[PDB]
């Protein structure tokens, strides 16, 4: 009956109004991928394929765009309908010869999903903002959706059969938005703890108290081939900390170039003597607590959760409120 | 291995595996449950370490090599059953193979597989746009109403059984097999309580070799074990060497008294190994020795039954549902997610306004319907006289266009059958 | 075309609308036989 | 402390405690569709047509419904052109 | 269900050795002579014959 | 539900749906909390 | 569902394509010297081709019902020119405003060899014609007037009988498929012929 | 199921060109070898030789993605030193390398093998 | 500013395995020819498998996997095949691929065991290894398996079924001279087999200038080509790999312009 | 397509008169016939 | 007049904005800066939006009824 | 149309495919010879009977395509357009695409151009070309062209090409340097080893 049909919960009022079953989204299993910006989502070629953005033609893409509906349908970078100027929309898979199809201006290709795009990635027990932030696409082979691992104590994922959600922003009035209010970059310090969200979480922790530790001293070989994997270098060695016995760096000195600009923090190690501060000894530190970080460099100090991690005063957080959003970004994916 | 009658059984969903291997250890009441004539796993070399990343958060990396030598290959059996149905007085579903001379419905795809009974061989290959099953319904000239298969079955058929139904109709199981190789995405998971995805999977030759050519064919994550204490994976995994050197099942019963960490681990050490499991792993990738001595040793793993391609789901242009015009789901699993009500509240929190209306709107249903100024009631729009009227208002003048959407139009259709008549006026 | 028996596995030919009941024996679940095309697996 | 405030304020805000469970807010100054926002839908419609309530239509779940940009961030401003800008425009399209 | 015909670790051919292991155990050798004589020696390429369960053996009693 | 729709209106006013004043000034003092951090007041505590 | 192929890198590298926008009328024979002088005052002022030609069409009849066409023309009269190949696509026409006819064309000049090599390929002669006529340009816009003669007999140039006695005129713009408009000009160039003969968009079908 | 072919790891694509140099903007003398479809192998072995130069400055192999194949080496070295020069050289020098192995090798099966003893 | 000097030192020879001690070299330019010898030395295996008949109770692509791991003698016609797009052959074909065909009918009552001995091949020279015997299936009485198969050369990076060797071992620095790992506890870990130390010291002494030198090695073919050639085949492979990059380069850097 | 895009601002629900659905029926006086169609 | 909205702009309206300006870019409107090796709307609009050079007026209406009407050059770029 | 000369010098010994183009290329450039820019020669094949479409540099906008003892055709690089248009319609063949990359060397009247005929990434062969455009006529231009070989080229000199054939008037062609490619192409397809 009518007042049937428009009833309660799985009514017109409520399961087809507030929510509904959106389209141009995807959902799959979530693995590790720790060589990915904290901003980078991989998703599968065939969810790409199966998803697109419009790029109204215009003068200068018109080039490429001939190409993408060349290839359409056939091949990944190929476009799939050409929405027409009153509306029409010449599918592709049965124009019967791609390859005459005439693009105009005014006209809008729906190119398959590509690198560099915005996709708004949700978990499934959405609660706090965090859980819906957007992230560059990254095409990649395999069928799961690839993220960083820094970004996933935000989402709260552990990856293990876990699955999340990608809905693509579809025209360039939201991809604005997504851009501009909710990327991953510039939402690291939530409001309801004015703290960072996201830290150096599950290996790079283990690791980054025993890079920066005062026993470690790499050489030549593997310094150049670490300092290969900073993006932020401006590529001059430094001088190494021994020298004449033979050059042997510290690690604190290659970590010293990971950390963005000047900074100045100064915070407790895990492990701290709950006497040295009041005692002799007290700037030599005879165990190496007391990180300081003086002018962007570290200049003693081994680096724990708290100094590296998601709290107030973490060094992530002190980068944020002077230094910046993208630079941030920089700096946490070359630590990894 | 589910029951060893697995040819002539024909149930849904139902996977073999292509080598079970009984445990290395093994709890001395597991022969009492049939498990080494049933295992459910193959010991894998697996080694407790951190390598290049992609093995954090409870994540295996696994060897290419090794999973193309056959260790976890699978089949994945799914029956599909037709019955010939004689409802009709004059309807008779028979089985046929539709032609495009008699039967008007031909639908667009390739029904030269179905042979001349209408039953797709066993042996074919039967993909996506082919047709399965036909049969060929008579209307009061001849609509075939045919059987199509969803996506990615892509399986070669392995039976198909023609026999009649308890009803006394006549009707056909086909068996779709299809193999499936371990991937990325894939749940494998020990017998200790630890579940694990993978991750990365890398070859033989860019992987940690021991210093005799052990390379390790799964890498569970060391971080995994201490917050959960499962501190009997690594036991059964010394336990596992001591066995495989000594060539015996070495038994693991919840309380023996011969089982203190410390016994099991001389025996090894005789062979020659740390008493304590490490052996001197070197990096694959460049040869230096990894400083710290990797704990490696074999440890039974047990391959979940979920699997990624079950779980993937993908829509954009959708088929949709012509009642209520909101997104439905067709072949390929295109029914898409759902903006419920808590992720359409982190929308407003964003603060972002176009997305939450793009979602909810343009994404679901876009519709717009030319409705009356004077009166807010909706409005005749003939579009090819290009003429718009409101009859019962006699305007023509005053038509504007609100873009709705459709599951409200029917909110505000149906009201009017009720008598309540919105106004959905625009000033 | 060819059915296959269950019990006296006999394979018989059975043209459409015809009962699928086995001659000598009466074994009523029938089989369909391989195809005659060929499909050809990688080793992969 | 603002997150609290404000659950601490809105609460205790008409004069008298309010009850927020979806019971205890129930009862609502809101336009028909908002209040057929809950159960009542049929009901609270007959009503509404008989006494004329015009929904005003200035809420955030009052838009969404039907589909217009809502009265949140990015929607409580409207946008307009500058006429003298253009000028400076370095045409080259 | 039926011996593997290459050791997953290393790739050794261990396919060949089920005839005789089964065999050589049956004259009185004992899981470590066995898998010694046929040339087995590293961890992984005794653990593919030390546990695998004969499969093809018991679907082989079904009649054709 | 409750808190549906409160907003900081552009004079600062945050003000629910019918326009109503539920806080004068957001948060009583304007700062949103993102860019605020702890820090020691350090003339409470000591001594005259 | 499945991987597409993954397909290279290279996407700007390679040619924009060239279509051919086409109106095409009739002029009586008796009135064929009133449209030839207004041409000529229209028209940008240069002496008259008075070009002759002979235009071979091969068909491929490959597996896909379409046969491929390409269209081979050698000009008779002008000697040491080149023949030339030409592939015309189905008709792009859309917008009623346009009023002119959409195809993709690919022109290339071929050597004389032109003949053997297409047989070897596999592509068949199908129709021969003969066209003499006139040839004007104004800007990009050329108009071809000419009187299509059959040809008879198996091969040869020597005896043409007239299809018609009116002659077909058809206004051609090569353009390079960038921006728009190359359609606004062609009918208002039209449009003064109209009075004369009446240019329009005919669809080839019937 | 995403299974790509394994072949395409060492496959040279249609539109793929082998090797791109990419001078280095900011600092001079710097030049990014982008060798496309080859991986670790090729790369320890090369920034191994140019390292030996002591004209080298910095050199290292970056594989970006493990299930993208493609390495990124940067030669950056002294003026006199040309980043291609260092390229160049180092491929011939750990081809002499190769083929006195091979050389080697040769002659010492032949003993074995025939038995020196 | 060139090249080193490498010497090699065969210590043992069999027909299944070559223990090399190489000498003088970098660390890298030995990880990179263990790997060559693992995933670049081609060798001929199956890959068409198509089947007639299997009334087998394993499936047809387990009678698939089955024969790909098959390890075939490739010999010296590794050499002159070309492989499948070298051979621009349009897939498979005679001269491009080895036709390998199979026949067994059980109809004796006793279980007729499938082996390797039964793939017979066009090409003498490759015919399976074992020519014990690898077995492909068991068969009961009355069940035929029938097959065409044809075997496309083969580099190891695209699947292990045309993998090489099997235990190849390396190791450099039996004794942590360099200390590149840090024993946790020196006493307790068992003596490598190229020892030099006395037996009562835990480990030799730091020697800290001394890059690595001395790297082992101990290829142990399966048995598609003799150890030997395992090794040889890897050393022209890197080169061509090493040569090819060169005329690449060249060619590229003359067309920088 | 001519008449112009444009925002709803209020909704106003009222009883509508019994007259105004007569006018705005397509349907001639009354559906008649019960049986959807017999040719 | 008597603007009493702040001078800068709101997290919110550099969002809208810089998405408003790209469609214009897009559909083939006139730029406003030089722009090198550029083609993608936003790239080319969140450029403008550096210099204060984009062509639009932000209306807020205020709570009580009164569009302030502030121009993208005064408000002061907040990023 | 100059007549000219193509065949294929061996690398021999030990010395690599470009380590011995480099040095050919040297001794070329002992000659007095001096470089006159770059010569790419890009060919395609079709299995149908079997199509060649080659493209020298030397030859800005033409494309050539040659159906082995049929006619070649010379026709503009819309040619190609053409083809990639057709290419549903038209076989494709499987990466048997072959590239002969070098430098060209000018010395009096004279053009050599000696390449590495790289089959798809890996290059194996070595091809050389000697045109003389001032000599219009050919067959009996062999003279001078064996003379100049016989100077640098040493041995391996070839023993003329079957592409003069029969003794006549006929002009060289730019066909005819055409097929010389084909022949050439086909043999580095398949000498193999
Ligand atoms: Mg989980
Ligand atoms: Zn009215
Ligand atoms: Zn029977
Ligand atoms: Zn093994
Ligand atoms: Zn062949």
């Amino acid at each position: 009956s009518l007042k049937q049909r428009l009833k309660g919960k799985e009514g017109r009022v409520r399961g087809n109004l507030m929510g509904k079953r959106v389209d141009f989204s995807a959902r799959t299993v979530i693995t590790p991928d720790p060589n990915l910006s904290i901003d980078q989502v991989g998703v599968p070629r065939s969810i790409a394929a199966n998803m697109t953005f419009a790029e109204i033609v215009t003068p200068f893409n018109i080039d490429r765009l001939q190409e993408l509906v060349r290839r359409g349908n056939s091949q990944y970078p190929g476009a799939k309908y050409i929405i027409r100027d009153n509306g029409d929309r010449i599918d592709l898979r049965f124009h019967p010869k791609p390859s005459d199809l005439h693009l105009q201006t005014g006209y809008k290709v729906e190119r398959h999903m590509c690198d560099g795009d915005i996709v708004i990635f949700n978990r499934q027990p959405t609660l706090h903002k965090m859980s819906m932030m957007g992230h560059r696409v990254r095409i990649l082979p395999w069928s799961t959706f690839r993220l960083n691992l820094s970004v996933t104590t935000p989402y709260n994922a552990d990856f293990d059969g876990d699955e999340m959600n990608l809905h693509l922003p579809q025209s360039l009035e939201t991809r604005a938005e997504i851009q501009e209010l909710a990327m991953v970059p510039r939402m690291i310090v939530t409001p309801q703890s004015n703290r960072p969200v996201m830290g150096i979480v599950q290996d790079t922790l283990t690791a980054v108290r025993k890079f920066t530790k005062r026993d470690v001293f790499l050489e030549r070989g593997e310094v150049m081939n670490l300092l290969m994997f900073l993006s932020t270098w401006d590529g001059k060695v430094p001088q190494p900390a021994i020298l004449k016995p033979r050059p042997l760096w510290t690690g604190k000195q290659i970590f010293s170039l990971i950390i963005p600009g000047h900074i100045n923090c100064i915070r407790t190690h895990s492990t701290h003597p709950d006497d040295e501060d009041s005692g002799p000894y007290k700037h030599i530190s005879p165990g190496d607590t007391k990180v300081v970080v003086e002018n962007g460099e570290l200049i003693m100090g081994i680096l724990c959760k708290k100094s590296l991690g998601t709290s107030a005063g973490s060094l992530v957080h002190i980068s944020y409120l002077e230094m910046g959003h993208d630079i941030t970004r920089l700096f946490y994916s070359n630590i990894q | 291995v589910y029951i060893t009658n697995f040819h002539v059984r024909m149930d849904t969903l139902a996977h073999v595996l292509y080598y079970p291997q009984k445990p290395l250890v093994t709890t001395r009441s597991m022969e009492y449950l049939r498990f080494r004539e049933l295992p459910a796993g193959i010991n894998s070399i697996v080694a407790i370490a951190s390598y290049t990343g992609y093995n954090q958060e409870d994540s295996v990396i696994m060897n290419r090599s090794a999973v193309d030598r056959g260790f976890f290959r699978s089949v994945f059996y799914r029956s599909y059953k037709e019955q010939e149905s004689k409802k009709g007085f004059d309807q008779e579903e028979v089985f046929e193979k539709p032609t495009r001379e008699t039967c008007q419905g031909m639908r667009h795809a390739i029904y030269d597989k179905l042979d001349d009974d209408g039953l797709i061989a066993p042996g074919v290959r039967v993909s996506g746009d082919d047709v399965i099953i036909g049969k060929t319904v008579t209307l009061p000239t001849k609509r075939d109403c045919s059987t199509f298969l969803r996506t990615s079955e892509t399986g070669i058929v392995d039976q198909v059984m023609v026999t009649l139904n308890q009803e006394g109709y006549k009707f056909c199981k086909i068996r779709v097999r299809s193999v499936r190789i371990p991937q990325i995405g894939d749940k494998f998971a020990s017998r200790h309580g630890q579940k694990g995805t993978c991750g990365i999977q890398y070859r033989q030759e860019d992987m940690p070799f021991t210093c005799e050519g052990i390379t390790p064919d799964i890498i569970i994550n060391p971080h995994a074990i201490p917050s959960r204490m499962t501190i009997g994976h690594l036991i059964e995994c010394l336990q596992g060497k001591v066995s495989a050197n000594k060539g015996e099942i070495g038994d693991a019963t919840p309380f023996n008294d011969a089982v203190n960490v410390q016994k099991i681990s001389n025996l090894l050490s005789d062979y020659g190994y740390h008493l304590r499991g490490n052996e001197v792993l070197y990096n694959g990738f460049t040869g230096r020795k990894i400083t710290s001595q990797i704990f490696i040793g074999p440890t039974y793993y047990q391959r979940l039954k979920h699997m990624v391609d079950d779980k993937i789901h993908s829509r954009a242009r959708g088929p949709i549902q012509i009642l209520n015009r909101q997104p439905m789901e067709g072949r390929s699993r295109d029914g898409g997610l759902r903006f419920g009500e808590m992720e359409r509240d982190c929308q407003i929190a964003h603060g972002a306004a176009q997305f939450l209306r793009e979602r909810l709107f343009e994404a679901s249903d876009p519709y717009q319907v030319h409705v009356c100024n004077l009166c807010g009631i909706m409005a005749i729009a003939n579009t090819r006289t290009h003429t718009y009227e409101c009859r019962g208002c006699r305007n023509k003048t005053q038509i504007s266009l609100v873009r709705m959407p459709y599951a409200c139009k029917l909110l505000f259709q149906e009201l009017m059958s009720m008598s309540i008549a919105p106004r959905m006026m625009s000033v | 075309m060819i059915y296959i028996c269950g019990e006296c596995h006999t394979e018989n030919e059975i043209k459409s609308r015809d009962p699928i009941r086995c001659r000598e024996c009466g074994y009523r679940i029938m089989y369909k036989k391989r195809t005659k095309r060929l499909v050809v697996f990688d080793a992969r | 402390y603002r997150h609290l405030a404000l659950l601490c304020d809105t609460m205790t805000c008409r004069g008298h405690l309010m009850a927020i469970t979806r019971h205890g807010v129930n009862r609502q100054d809101t336009g028909p569709l908002m209040k057929c926002s809950f159960e009542e839908t049929v009901d609270v419609l007959m009503e509404a047509a008989a006494h004329g309530e015009s929904d005003p239509m200035k809420g955030v779940s009052e838009n969404i419904m039907l589909g217009q940009l809502a009265p949140a961030g990015t929607g409580c401003f409207d946008l307009l052109l500058d006429a003298e800008k253009c000028k400076y425009g370095m045409e080259i399209p | 269900m039926i011996i593997p015909v290459r050791c997953f670790t290393c790739g050794k051919i261990v396919g060949n050795k089920w005839e005789a292991y089964l065999g050589l155990l049956q004259a009185e050798y004992t899981e470590g002579d066995a898998l010694d004589a046929l040339g087995l020696k590293r961890y992984c390429c005794r653990r593919m014959l030390l546990a695998h369960v004969d499969l093809i053996e018991k679907l082989l009693n079904y009649a054709p | 539900k409750s808190m549906e729709s409160v907003m900081v209106k552009y004079d600062a006013t945050v003000r629910n749906s019918i326009n109503q004043v539920v806080q004068l000034r957001y948060g009583e003092d304007g700062l949103a909390g993102e860019s605020v951090e702890f820090q020691n007041l350090a003339t409470l505590k000591p001594s005259n | 569902m499945e991987a597409p192929p993954v397909t290279m890198m290279p996407v700007t590298g390679g040619t924009i394509n060239m279509m051919e926008y086409l109106l095409q009328g009739s002029v009586l024979d008796h009135s064929l010297e009133s449209l030839i002088h207004r041409l000529r005052g229209l028209c940008d002022n240069m002496e008259p081709e008075t070009f002759l030609d002979h235009e071979m069409v091969f068909l491929l009849k490959g597996q896909q019902a379409s046969p491929f066409v390409l269209r081979a023309r050698r000009s008779m009269d002008r000697a040491g020119a080149p023949w030339h190949l030409r592939y015309l696509g189905q008709p792009e026409m859309g917008d009623k405003n346009r009023h002119a006819l959409v195809r993709n064309c690919v022109d290339i000049a071929t050597s004389e060899n032109l003949t053997d090599f297409l047989m070897e390929m596999g592509f068949r002669m199908d129709h021969e014609f003969v066209a003499k006529g006139h040839l004007f340009r104004k800007g990009i816009m050329k108009i071809m007037v000419y009187k299509i003669f059959r040809i008879l007999v198996p091969g040869n140039t020597d005896s043409t009988e007239a299809l018609s006695l009116s002659y077909l005129v058809e206004l051609s713009v090569v353009a390079p498929a960038g921006q728009d408009m190359v359609s606004d000009d062609m009918k208002n160039f039209a449009e003064q012929l109209k009075p004369l003969v009446h240019l329009e968009k005919i669809d080839p079908k019937r | 199921m995403n299974a790509p072919p394994a072949f395409e790891s060492f496959l040279l694509f249609e539109g793929e060109k082998k090797i791109t140099i990419n001078k280095d903007t900011k600092v001079p003398n710097a030049c990014l070898f982008t060798i496309n479809k080859e991986d670790h192998t090729l790369g320890n072995i090369i920034k191994s030789q140019l390292l030996k130069d002591p004209q080298v400055l910095f050199a290292g192999y970056k594989v970006p993605h493990p299930l993208e194949h493609k390495i990124i080496i940067r030669v950056q070295t002294t003026p006199d030193y040309s980043p291609q020069e260092a390229f160049t050289n180092a491929i011939t020098d750990l081809i002499s390398e190769l083929s006195l192995l091979e050389e080697r090798f040769r002659v010492a099966i032949k003993d074995k093998q025939e038995g020196i003893e | 500013p060139y090249a080193n000097q490498p010497t090699v030192r065969i210590t043992e020879l069999t027909d299944e395995n070559v223990k090399f001690i190489i000498e003088n070299t970098d660390l890298a330019v030995a990880n990179s020819i263990r790997r060559v010898f693992i995933a670049e030395v081609p060798i001929i295996a199956i890959d068409w498998v198509q089947i007639d008949a299997n009334s087998s109770v394993l499936h047809d692509e387990f009678i698939a996997h089955r024969l790909g791991l098959i390890p075939l003698t490739s010999d010296d016609i590794v050499d002159k095949l070309q492989y499948s797009r070298d051979c621009t052959c349009e897939e498979f074909c005679p001269e491009c691929s080895v036709e390998f065909t199979l026949d067994v009918r059980c109809n004796e009552d006793q279980t007729r065991h499938v082996t390797s001995r039964d793939l017979i091949s066009n090409s003498p020279r490759v015919i399976p290894v074992t020519s014990d015997d690898i077995l492909i299936v068991k068969l009961r009485k009355g069940q035929e398996l029938r097959l065409r198969a044809y075997a496309k050369k083969g580099f190891g990076k695209e699947h292990a079924k045309w993998n090489p060797t099997a235990g190849v071992a390396f190791e450099y620095d039996p004794d942590n001279a360099l200390r590149h790992t840090v024993y946790p506890k020196p006493e307790e870990w068992p003596k490598s087999e190229y020892s030099e130390l006395d037996e009562d010291e835990s480990q030799a002494p730091y020697d800290p200038n001394g890059k690595p030198e001395r790297f082992y090695y101990n290829v142990e073919s399966c048995g598609s080509l003799r150890p030997e050639t395992i090794v040889l085949s890897a050393l022209s492979g890197l080169k061509k790999k090493l040569s090819d990059l060169q005329t690449q380069l060249s060619h590229e850097i003359q067309s920088d312009v | 397509s001519a008449c112009p895009l444009r925002t709803i601002k209020r909704v106003q629900f009222g009883v509508l008169s019994p007259d105004e659905l007569k006018r705005m029926s397509v349907t001639e006086g009354g559906i008649k016939y019960p049986e959807t169609t017999e040719g | 007049q008597k603007r009493i909205t702040t001078p800068y702009m709101t997290k919110y309206e550099r969002a809208r904005v810089l998405g408003t300006r790209a469609l214009q870019i897009a559909m083939c409107a006139p730029v406003m800066v030089e722009l090198e090796g550029e083609t993608d709307p936003l790239l080319i609009a969140m450029k403008e939006l550096k210099a204060r050079k984009i062509p639009i007026i932000i209306r807020r209406y205020l709570p009580d009824g009164s569009y302030e009407d502030w121009g993208v050059d005064e408000l002061i770029i907040s990023d | 149309m100059g007549v000219t000369c193509v065949s294929q010098m061996p690398v021999a010994e030990g010395k690599s495919v470009q380590q011995t183009v480099e040095l050919l290329t040297r001794k070329l450039e002992m000659l007095g010879a001096e470089k006159q820019g770059t010569f790419c020669v890009d060919c395609e094949t079709y299995h149908t009977k079997l199509m060649y479409v080659m493209h020298n540099s030397e030859y800005p906008l033409s494309c050539f395509a040659l159906f082995e003892n049929g006619p070649c055709l010379i026709a503009d690089t819309n040619f190609d357009v053409l083809m990639v248009k057709l290419k549903g319609f038209f076989q494709s063949a499987k990466a048997s695409k072959i590239e002969t990359r070098g430098t060209r060397y000018q010395y009096c009247d004279f053009l050599v151009k000696v390449g590495t005929v790289t089959m798809g990434p890996s290059a194996r062969g070595i091809s050389v070309e000697v045109e003389y455009g001032p000599c219009v006529v050919a067959s009996d231009c062999w003279s001078l062209l064996l003379e100049f070989l016989q100077s640098f080229l040493g041995s391996h000199t070839p023993g003329a090409p079957a592409v003069f054939g029969n003794r006549h008037d006929a002009v060289y062609g730019p066909a005819d340097t055409m097929v010389q490619y084909m022949e050439l192409f086909n043999k580095i397809r398949k000498q193999q080893q």
